[PDB]
RNA sequence: UGUCAGUGAGAACAAGAAAAACGACUCUUGUCGGACCUACUUGAUCAAAAGAGUGGGAAAACCCCGGAAUCACGUAGACCCACUUGGGACCGAGUAUUGCAAUUAUUGGUCGCGCAACGAGGAAUGUCUCGUAGGCGCAGCUCAUCAAACUGUGCCGAUUACGUCC
């Protein structure tokens, strides 16, 4: 597919769930309300 | 004229075929056929089907009817047109040598190579 | 004197077995066209293929495996379907198989980008 | 006795009515370690023999029983 | 409810309404026999009882779960994948039998596609399973 | 019919500051209060490559929210229903329906 | 291959998790339904693949929220110590499905070839002491479309050791 918070298109894209966020990688871009914990 | 086959597909010869319309050989022939006719029916490109049949009515050269290349090689050949002489499309190779007939429902690709296998 | 004995059905021995339609598939045949054996005048099974012209009625058999068109059973079970030079052709045995191969045998192997090259 | 036999014979069927109570534990597979006839129908072999009493069945139950001398 | 499971259903509520109905003609035995009843089969459907070891027992099962029918209904159908292309093996069903056994149940034992007893025969007819075998059964 | 109140929230602690503490005020004040036990709590689970690169070990996470259905009934409140949803205002993602 | 064992049938029976909304139409004094699944019935007076209509759901609603593999079975099933009826990989013909575009992309499908390999496999070397190892299946993930991969849940479930430091 495509991304909407890159445009490359490659490093590949999450769409599981309705979000994108591998495109720029949640463990940087966080405050999404996701923890671990387990 | 200057186009020169034999087909004997599915016990249909030259005459018989161009006699038939795209329509009515896609229900003999291919699956793949079917679907590629059937959606590329629209447009299938004005002028390089044009100059297909155009070529034909040229004369004065006994060779097969030359026509301007394609850089598609999605095209279906048809049973009308047919030993009509383009230049199959590869970023190397463009051959007038691979259209000849017993190739009508097969795509114009999957010809002028694409590797050279050594060794 | 029988009862296990080997079968010229394309003029080529076979040995018999202790069921007909296993035995059957050296002939150029399988399992799924032999749910035509109920219709080829023995359906029964557990039967030795020695049994050929005596409990089995072989020339019934080999007419089926020809064309099993003249016969009203479904024709989904036949080898070839609507070739492209010809119709359809009921089975595939024999020297009949060739016929239909060296055709394509040109034509496909020329076929050229990933898959192409690798059936060529 | 022989090694191979699909065969249905006169000698087959004679042999094995002296053989079944020879043994003090018959089996399928027995039988066709005597190798007379194949594992296959020396199954049936023994079971309508068994019907008119020249076996005595142990398991109820067939194919993984085993029999005795009657 | 009623049906299946009082009498052992896996082998002895089948051989005695088998009997019965290949006596005296009752479920269809439409063409299509022949054709593939279980997944990937490399042998004929089967050795013998193309479809009759199939329908009361497709009766059976929509009977007493109440109206599973033409895709809940192949949840007692069967289909593994024994043979396979070098993968994992998967479940299936063929669709073939499904359009058969929605139309059978309008006769014999069954009413409707609502309601799935009459005076329920099948279980009044197997009554006599128990008192007497027809295979000479093991246990009785 | 019955009106109910779903209260879904990400967190505990908001929505306890809806359900008990302002449930009070239609306990038997204006309708009557029949309590169940709210509904089984979803994840949702995520697997995220920790590393940026292809050498690490080849590791992953395990991340996990909670969503907390919080689910009480009245019976048949009408026009009083305006009440009910007005009072909570104290964390984001607190929303009630009216049937 | 005989400790699912290989083709046939029937029985009983599982758990996380996924899903929906387009400025696109219609609707009004400020706006509703179509790209998710599953149910049911036609798809057999004659196949599979596959066509279409009705019906519900934003999920503890989705029809019993949960099912068919490992397993059970003597129904007195069939095969039966063979590279076969054990295995598939090559190979040709047909068709439907997906898509902006298919060039075996399709593949849950027919039916050929199987009598092509391979018979527990030299040296070498891997990792686990308990509901684990091993065996088995399902879903999520990626996303025109395909999972022998990866991630998670469940089922069947041991032998030996519980010692030493070489």
């Amino acid at each position: 597919r495509h991304c909407v918070i890159c445009s490359n298109q490659k490093a590949v894209i999450r769409k599981y769930e309705l979000n994108v966020c591998r495109q720029c990688f949640r463990e940087n871009a966080a405050n999404i309300g996701f923890s671990k914990l387990r | 004229e200057r186009t020169f086959h034999k087909f004997t597909y599915r016990g249909l010869e030259i005459d018989p075929l161009l006699a038939l319309s795209e329509e009515e050989f896609k229900t003999l022939v291919h699956a793949r056929a079917r679907r590629h006719m059937n959606r590329h029916a629209n447009r299938r490109a004005p002028v390089l089907l044009k100059r297909l049949r155009e070529a034909k009515k040229d004369v004065k050269a006994g060779e097969k009817p030359r026509a301007v290349k394609t850089h598609l090689r999605d095209v279906v050949i048809t049973p009308e047109m047919v030993g009509s002489v383009v230049g199959i499309y590869n970023g190397r190779q463009f051959n007038a040598v691979e259209i000849k007939g017993e190739m009508i429902g097969h795509y114009l690709g999957e010809f002028s190579m694409t590797y050279k296998p050594v060794i | 004197e029988q009862f296990q004995h080997i079968v010229r059905l394309l003029n080529t021995n076979v040995e018999g077995k202790r069921k007909v339609p296993f035995a059957l598939r050296m002939v150029k045949g399988v399992g799924i066209r032999f749910a035509y054996m109920v219709c080829k005048k023995a359906g029964i099974d557990v039967e030795r293929r020695a049994g050929t012209l005596t409990a089995e009625e072989l020339e019934r058999i080999s007419e089926v495996i020809a064309d099993p068109a003249k016969f009203k059973i479904p024709d989904w079970f036949l080898n070839r379907q609507r070739d492209p030079k010809t119709g359809k052709t009921e089975h595939l045995t024999s020297a009949m198989v060739d016929t239909r191969l060296r055709e394509d045998l040109e034509r496909l192997r020329k076929n050229r980008v990933h898959r192409g090259v690798r059936h060529a | 006795a022989l090694q191979n036999a699909v065969v249905f014979d006169k000698e087959t069927m004679d042999k094995l009515l002296s053989e079944v109570p020879k043994y003090k534990v018959i089996t399928p597979s027995i039988i066709s370690d005597r190798l007379k006839i194949s594992v296959a129908l020396a199954a049936k072999g023994l079971q309508h023999l068994c019907r008119q009493k020249l076996i005595k069945l142990v398991s109820c139950s067939s194919k993984f029983r085993l029999y005795s001398r009657v | 409810i009623r049906r299946i499971g009082k009498k052992k259903g896996a082998t002895m509520k089948d051989v005695h309404p088998w009997r019965w109905v290949k006596l005296c003609s009752q479920h269809f035995k439409q063409e299509g026999k022949l054709m593939v009843p279980n997944c990937t089969e490399i042998v004929k459907s089967s050795h013998g009882r193309e479809r009759a070891p199939q329908n009361p027992d497709w009766y059976y099962i929509r009977c007493a779960a109440i109206l599973r029918a033409v895709y809940m209904r192949p949840g007692v159908g069967y289909g593994g994948l024994s043979k396979r292309f070098s993968n994992k093996k998967n479940r299936g069903s063929r669709p073939e039998i499904t359009v058969r056994a929605s139309k059978g149940l309008l006769h014999w034992g069954c009413k409707s596609l609502t309601k799935l007893g009459l005076i329920e025969k099948c279980e009044s007819s197997g009554h006599r399973i128990t008192k007497n075998g027809r295979k000479l059964a093991d246990a009785i | 019919q019955r009106v109910l109140v779903k209260m879904t929230s990400r967190n505990a602690k908001a929505v306890e500051n809806v359900m008990t503490e302002l449930l009070l005020h239609a306990r038997n004040e204006k309708v009557v209060l029949r309590g169940p036990v709210r509904l089984p709590t979803r994840t949702l689970k995520v697997t995220t490559r920790k590393t940026p690169c292809g050498n690490g070990t080849n590791t992953w996470d395990t991340y996990e929210l909670k969503i907390y259905k919080r689910l009480v009934e009245l019976r048949a409140p009408t026009e009083l229903v305006k009440k009910i949803t007005s009072f909570p205002i104290d964390a984001g993602v607190d929303v009630a329906i009216t049937i």
